[PDB]
Order: structure tokens, then C-alpha cells, then sequence
RNA sequence: AAGGUAAGUAU
């Protein structure tokens, strides 16, 4: 029931994602009103336990910090921005934005896989890493 | 009440603001950006009122 | 004496079309020779079962 | 209970004879027998052999 | 703990309660809606 | 570091020292000005004025039609709520913190 | 329209 912490305001979450070691700082921009990031924020909040220790998920509202809505051109619900090790990490999943998930995984191991390949590729250095699945189709059949 | 004007200034007009890749028109701002918010609409006024064959 | 027509049933195709659908359902990361492979057993079952009726 | 943090392989620093009998006792040994080699040509088996 | 604290979980709770109207506040005025 | 408070005097944005990610032209924004956007909103208010008061009647009149065969979430159990301070103080107090 | 920005490194 979105329980995660959020950043009551702009400036502490920048130090929050500043203040980061050998770990990822997922920082889920939207509203947690919206339905589909309140999904997200579920998914989120189901991965936590699993992978607190070095994921850590750090949700902020747009309303409240409106000075990073431009920075990284956040107009879209369930966006996900994984800045991690102060470098904005550039997540390809066969989408043309390959900076930002704004939907809700379908399932909570895919999310957990993508976040660790990301830690993987962080902690390697490269400030760019593949998904093991594409997202260029759903499977909708 | 209010009404017409003579071309003469609105030709003035139009050859001051020729170009808004200049400092003139940059002035304009928030006002100009606002009139294109309607700019289609004048483009159905000209697709209407465009002449006929015996409007010389 | 009498001559005998026969068809694929409604409930066979369905099942058939299902199997179809779970194979390609199977596909986030499965490798491509399983897929094919998995649709090459497929359709030699069908044709194989019953291939006056699929004609 | 969290899942363990996937740190990048680290090799062994020293191969030892207990490690080389864990590695005799555990291992590849025989997966490495069977040879996952195809011929070019084609096989005396069916399309869809399995 | 990973979770936020009880406060800030009330809080949190208390601002998605004002902001969507759908399932809170007197009446449900739209789903974004600052009023119910 | 949830919690504490943000010292002002520093923009976020440039303090963090962030490049900012084009995804595509337009798709971000990127006094006479207030008084113009002023006088705009107020034209394109008496444009939407044609029809507001009708389509809100209607759509008034269907949300309290959908209230009848569904309410809201918290009114299932809106007597439960009422009676659910009923409570002694040393009930909840005492919860099995355990599952 | 697109689903086709390698990252890294100091200037």
C-alpha cells in the first residue's frame, strides 16, 4: 500500500541518490494516485525484501518535486530511472527510449533480473547494459 | 466600439517581423506563442474563403 | 457402397491451435531450435494423425 | 531472507590437490565425453527425431 | 528497516487518500482531483 | 536520507551535476508574459464555456447513477470503520507482531 | 511517427 520511502523533497532525493556505495538507487518518478504506478509500486515493494541489499527503491511524486520533471524529460506515468553509482545507466530493452521503464512489469522475477543485471553492469563500470528480454514486443499472443 | 485600419501598417507590420531568426520579433515572447496555439483554425478560414472560379 | 468424408474436429483444431499458442507462449528466452523444433513435432503429430483430414 | 548480491566471479586464488579433488569429485568430466559435435551433413535420423 | 517508518507511512497513506477522491473523501470528484 | 531537510540556496538539478537526457524534440516545454497567458486562458475558457454546463449535469448524473450499483471502496465497510473504534486501547496495543 | 543514441576517458 505503497509503504516504500519517498522524498518529500526535490533536493533530498538528489542527496539521496548521491549518498549511494556499491549499491543501485531506483528512483520510481510518478504518482502513486495513478493506478498503473500503484501497480509499479506493488511490483517495487514485492522485489524490496528480496533485494535490499543492493537495490534500494527510493519512489519520489512529481507534484512534490517538479524541478527533475525537466531533467530527464519526465511526462509519462511509472517511470523508472535507474541511477545508480551517480551515473544514469542506459538500460536497453529493446525500446526506444532505453534510459526509462515507464510501465509496470508484468512479473516481479523479470523485474529482479533486470535489476540485478543492472548492478552487474554498474559495478563492471559500463554506463550502458542489455536486457536478457526484449520489450521491443509484449507476446501479446 | 472599435474598427478597421489600414493595410499600410499591417504591411509594416508583417516586413518588421519578416524573420523571427533576428532580435526583432523575439520580444514578442509568451504573446506571439500564444496566437499559434490557433493557428490551424485560420487555415480552415483560408481553405473557406478561398475564391471561385468567377471571383476575379 | 457409401463414401466416408472426414474433417479435423472443431475440438482437435482447437486443441491443436492451443498447443500452437503455448509454444510460441514459451518464447521469452527459450532458444529458436527448440521453438522449431517444438513446431516440427507439432505439425508432424497433426499430419501424422490425420493427414486426409487436414487436406 | 534477501537474495545474495550477484559480486563478478572471483577464480581461485591457488589451485590446490583438495580443490583439485573437489574439482575430481565435482566437475564436467564426463558431459565433456559426450561430444555435442553435428556433422555437417545431414544425419541418418528423421527431421524430427528427438 | 528497508520500509519507511509508521509516520511516513501515514502520511503517505493520508496524501493518496486527499489526491485520489475515487475511494476517499466525501465525495468522488475525479480521480487527480485536489477537492473530493 | 529520508527525512531530513533540503538546505536551500542550491538547485538540485545542477548541484547533482546531471546531463540532461534529449529523448526526443518536442516532447518538453524546453509581466506582459503573465498578463498575455492570462488573457489566453480566459479566451480559451469562454470557448470551452459552450458546453460545460450540460456535459456536467450529465456526467454528474452518470457517476450518481454508478454510485448505486458500486460504491466507493471505503463505503463496504463504513460501519465497520464506525464501530472499528470501538476498540479498547490495550487490544490493539497487544497485536502478535509475529505471522 | 517510431520500436536503429555503444559505453569509457579528460578537454
Amino acid at each position: 500500500s505503497y509503504m516504500l520511502p519517498h522524498l518529500h523533497n526535490g533536493w533530498q532525493v538528489d542527496q539521496a541518490i548521491l549518498s549511494e556505495e556499491d549499491r543501485v538507487v531506483v528512483i520510481r518518478f510518478g504518482h502513486d494516485w495513478d493506478p498503473t504506478c500503484m501497480k509499479m509500486d506493488e511490483v517495487l515493494y514485492s522485489i524490496a525484501e528480496k533485494v535490499k541489499n543492493f537495490a534500494v527503491i527510493y519512489l519520489v511524486d512529481i507534484t512534490e518535486v517538479p524541478d527533475f520533471n525537466k531533467m530527464y524529460e519526465l511526462y509519462d506515468p511509472c517511470t523508472v530511472m535507474f541511477f545508480f553509482r551517480n551515473k544514469h545507466i542506459m538500460i536497453d530493452l529493446g525500446t526506444g527510449n532505453n534510459n526509462k521503464i515507464n510501465w509496470a512489469m508484468e512479473d516481479k522475477q523479470e523485474m529482479v533480473d533486470i535489476i540485478e543485471t543492472v548492478y552487474r553492469g554498474a559495478r563492471k563500470g559500463r554506463g550502458l547494459v542489455v536486457s536478457p528480454k526484449d520489450y521491443s514486443t509484449k507476446y501479446r499472443y | 466600439q472599435k474598427e478597421d485600419m489600414p493595410p499600410e501598417h499591417v504591411r509594416k507590420i508583417i516586413r518588421d517581423h519578416g524573420d523571427m531568426t533576428n532580435r526583432k520579433f523575439r520580444h514578442d515572447k509568451r504573446v506571439y506563442l500564444g496566437a499559434l496555439k490557433y493557428m490551424p483554425h485560420a487555415v480552415l478560414k483560408l481553405l473557406e474563403n478561398m475564391p471561385m472560379p468567377w471571383e476575379q | 457402397t457409401a463414401q466416408c468424408f472426414l474433417r479435423v474436429d472443431d475440438e482437435s483444431m482447437q486443441r491443436f491451435h492451443n498447443r500452437v499458442r503455448q509454444i510460441l507462449m514459451a518464447s521469452g528466452s527459450t532458444t529458436f531450435t527448440k521453438i522449431v523444433n517444438k513446431w516440427n513435432t507439432a505439425l508432424i503429430g497433426l499430419m501424422t494423425y490425420f493427414r486426409e483430414a487436414v487436406v | 531472507k534477501p537474495l545474495p548480491a550477484p559480486l563478478d566471479g572471483q577464480r581461485k586464488k591457488r589451485g590446490g590437490r583438495r580443490y583439485r579433488k573437489m574439482k575430481e569429485r565435482l566437475g564436467l568430466t564426463e558431459i565433456r565425453k559426450q561430444a555435442n559435435r553435428m556433422s555437417f551433413g545431414e544425419i541418418e535420423e528423421d527431421a524430427y527425431q528427438e | 528497516e528497508v520500509y519507511a517508518p509508521g509516520l511516513d507511512i501515514e502520511s503517505s497513506l493520508k496524501q493518496l487518500a486527499e489526491r485520489r477522491t475515487d475511494i476517499f473523501g466525501v465525495e468522488e470528484t475525479a480521480i487527480g482531483k485536489k477537492i473530493g | 536520507f529520508l527525512g531530513m531537510p533540503a538546505p536551500l540556496g542550491y538547485v538540485p538539478g545542477l548541484g547533482r551535476g546531471a546531463t540532461g537526457f534529449t529523448t526526443r524534440s518536442d516532447i518538453g516545454p524546453a509581466k506582459d508574459d503573465e498578463e498575455a497567458d492570462a488573457i489566453y486562458a480566459a479566451l480559451d475558457k469562454r470557448m470551452d464555456e459552450r458546453r460545460k454546463e450540460r456535459r456536467e449535469q450529465r456526467e454528474k448524473e452518470e457517476i450518481e447513477k454508478y454510485r448505486m450499483e458500486r460504491p466507493k471502496i471505503q463505503q463496504q465497510f463504513s460501519d465497520l470503520k464506525r464501530k472499528l473504534a470501538e476498540v479498547t486501547e490495550e487490544e490493539w496495543l497487544s497485536i502478535p507482531e509475529v505471522g
